[PDB]
């Protein structure tokens, strides 16, 4: 019995868009960011690739927290932002992997020294009593 | 290309023969040592150490009323 | 298929073949309490194939199962396996 | 059906053979229902000497001794060992069938083996039936593909868990619970599971069904083979096992209760491991388990299984589906404190259904209430729900005081 294999839903225009967004997401360039913010505020077919941005997100903070990378959870806390004023996608089927993630920025101890990004810190904390807001 | 663009590929199938024949080994091996040791729980057993059952356990011999019946006839055919 | 899986069922039959409603209320985050779900740094892999099966997704599993054993739209049948290859990673 | 007779083309051939040229059709039509009426009266005469001389074969000595009978010439040459041969002749328009007779030297007729002389007519005496059955003497009637390694494996594993002994059952979900290589066999499981827990409608056997449902759990424990691609198959069997009226052979005794928490446990689990955004599993299964509860006309033992699963789904499901019909108790009170038909069985399943809902209901009231609980119980509905609600925040009491 040999029958032929499925055929992703996900195009690899949008594979190839999803890997780029995510990966100009986690800031390495500051106008790469920006556009990526930009292009998730207003996508309107970035629904059906939602799933995957709220995995990445929420996986992304509780491996983040391990080592307290405070740039990687600021991105991703901008991420999170940009995800919510988009006007067209529906997001409370993903908010229960999107609140748990904000709960603990706000409420988590800081493996990095915070004398020095306390400050940064604050401002993340800030962020985040935003967006849960 | 987001705006319009779809592209309908396929599934990058395995065709290493190195790790195709180190799953199938592997499986039968599984599959052989879980049948044995379930045999070997469920019935009358014998050891080759004092007291071993759960390391090496041996389905114990039984014998047959005609053992040239089970010995010299194939069972694959 | 009478020798198939599901064979001892087979032999044993003798067949001779071979507002409460809305959604949100069933919403996960209505259903999910975030602080439980957080690990806090204290000891995954869901779907991680990019497709997810399409039986679960688009099968009407629902409609399968019988409220009243007394009244049943399909009467018992032989409803042998299909034997369709599924999954990934099968050496054949 | 209908007069079946000969065709009238079939008297077209033979008027040629004769010399007629042109034959009409009525004269054709004349012909057939004759020959094919005097077919009928020697096929029937014939069949009086394959009854009456007792043969059941129809010979060809039984239509000659019929041509004799109806005064007609014999038919000559066909008692020797013969067949039905025919030969095909294409041609170019004339499409035919003929005998393609064969010769033979006439010495190889004088020259051939003679077969053995026959023996003749004797009788034998024996016994068919001595006093009741017969005896056993010679005169009577005598009266993709699976390994065979897993094949052996599959079929020891599933008749282990058919009911035989306990131990080998024990053994058997423990392997299926331990093994690290059970894949390819994955298949077979989901679909004799899910084929047994169907068998139960044509016998409601509750033991099988609890076997079963170990089958499942058993297969849930395994660390290694992920049941993502067959959760699709094993939903629907737990399912049934849930949400099904008549679970029982007996229903009064049987306690088709345990296999209703038990598989709800089981549905919790199996939505808690594999519920994904994208599978929409919980909320497919809350879906199935509110409409059936919601809506009335429905047995007091599928109730109790929905209420069942939406309770061991969790703490908010219980908030948002359950107690919004609270009241639906009293319904129930109705049928339980009050009413001649006593003797029914609506009353062990209704009282088992009120023992699982305030059970579930009262860390519910433990954990949205004030702390006194004075008159909770009257506010409550028929002032039982408050009573076991005042038992919860005891036993909270006791667990704080434990800890």
């Amino acid at each position: 019995r040999l029958k032929p294999r499925s055929i992703h839903e996900l195009s690899v225009e949008q594979q190839l868009y999803y890997k780029e967004i995510t990966e100009a997401c986690v800031g390495s360039c500051e106008a790469k960011r920006a556009e990526a913010l930009q292009s998730i505020a207003t996508d309107p077919g970035l629904y059906q690739m939602l799933p995957r941005f709220s995995t990445f997100i929420s996986e992304g903070v509780r491996v983040n927290v391990v080592q307290n990378n405070l740039a990687l959870l600021i991105y991703l806390m901008r991420m999170v932002k940009a995800l919510m004023d988009n006007p067209t996608l529906y997001l409370e089927k993903y908010v229960h992997e999107l609140i748990p993630a904000v709960m603990t920025c706000i409420v988590s101890r800081q493996l990095c020294l915070r004398p020095d990004v306390d400050n940064h810190w604050a401002l993340r904390d800030f962020a985040a009593r935003l967006v849960a807001q | 290309p987001h705006t319009y663009i779809k592209t309908p590929t396929y599934r990058e199938p395995v065709s290493d023969y190195q790790v195709l024949r180190e799953k199938a080994a592997s499986q039968r091996r599984d599959v052989e040592r879980a049948l044995t040791r379930f045999m070997a729980k469920t019935g009358e057993t014998q050891s080759l150490f004092k007291d071993d059952v759960s390391t090496f356990p041996l389905i114990a011999a039984r014998p047959f009323t005609i053992p040239y019946l089970t010995a010299l006839l194939p069972s694959e055919l | 298929w009478r020798y198939g899986p599901a064979r001892l069922w087979y032999d044993m039959l003798g067949v001779p073949e071979d507002d409460l409603l809305a959604d949100e209320n069933f919403l996960m985050v209505t259903q999910l309490h975030w602080e439980d779900d957080i690990i806090w740094d204290g000891e995954p892999w869901y779907s991680i194939f990019p497709i997810d099966n399409e039986d679960l997704v688009y099968g009407r599993w629902e409609d399968n199962i019988i409220w009243d054993a007394q009244a049943m739209p399909r009467l018992l049948e032989p409803p042998v396996l299909t034997l369709d290859p599924n999954d990934e990673n099968l050496i054949l | 059906l209908s007069n079946t007779v000969l065709p009238s083309e079939s008297m077209k051939v033979v008027a040629e053979s004769m010399g007629i040229a042109q034959i009409q059709e009525e004269t054709c039509q004349l012909l057939t229902d004759e020959v094919s009426y005097r077919i009928k009266e020697i096929a029937q005469d014939a069949l009086k000497f394959m009854h009456m001389g007792k043969r059941q074969k129809l010979t060809t000595s039984d239509i000659d001794y019929a041509l004799k009978l109806k005064n007609v010439e014999p038919l000559y040459g066909f008692h020797a060992q013969e067949f039905i041969p025919f030969r095909f002749a294409s041609g170019g328009g004339r499409e035919l069938y003929f005998y393609e007779e064969k010769e033979v030297d006439l010495s190889d007729i004088i020259n051939t083996p003679l077969p053995r002389v026959p023996l003749d007519v004797c009788l034998k005496a024996h016994w068919l039936s001595i006093e009741g059955c017969q005896p056993a003497i010679p005169e009577n009637p005598p009266p993709h593909e699976l390994s065979v390694e897993q094949q052996l494996y599959y079929k020891e594993i599933t008749e282990a868990c058919v009911g035989s002994c306990e131990a080998k059952r024990a053994e058997a979900l423990q392997s299926i619970a331990t093994d690290p290589g059970l894949y390819q066999m994955l298949p077979r499981f989901s679909t004799f599971i899910s084929e047994g827990v169907r068998v139960n409608v044509v016998q409601n056997n509750l033991a099988l069904l609890i076997y079963l449902m170990r089958m499942v759990k058993a297969l849930m424990d395994n660390p290694t083979l992920y049941l993502e691609k067959y959760v699709h198959e094993l939903i629907p069997a737990v399912m049934t096992c849930i949400v099904s009226r008549q679970l029982c052979l007996r229903p009064d005794v049987d306690n088709h209760w345990a296999l209703r928490d038990f598989a709800a446990r089981l549905v919790a689990q199996i939505c808690k491991h594999f519920s994904t955004t994208t599978n929409n599993i919980q909320s497919r299964i809350t879906k199935t388990f509110t409409k059936s509860w919601v809506d009335e006309k429905t047995p007091w033992t599928t109730r109790y299984g929905s209420i069942a699963g939406l309770a061991e789904l969790g703490h908010d499901v219980i908030k948002t589906l359950i107690l919004p019909r609270l009241q639906q108790e009293g319904e129930r009170i109705r049928s339980v404190l009050d009413g001649p038909v006593l003797s029914n069985i609506d009353r062990i399943g209704a009282d088992h259904v009120q023992s699982l809902l305030l059970k579930h209901c009262a860390p519910v009231l433990a954990k949205l209430r004030p702390p006194p609980d004075n008159q909770d119980a009257y506010r409550a509905e028929f002032g039982s729900l408050g009573p076991l609600l005042c038992s919860q925040v005891v036993k909270a009491r006791a667990q704080a005081a434990l800890q």
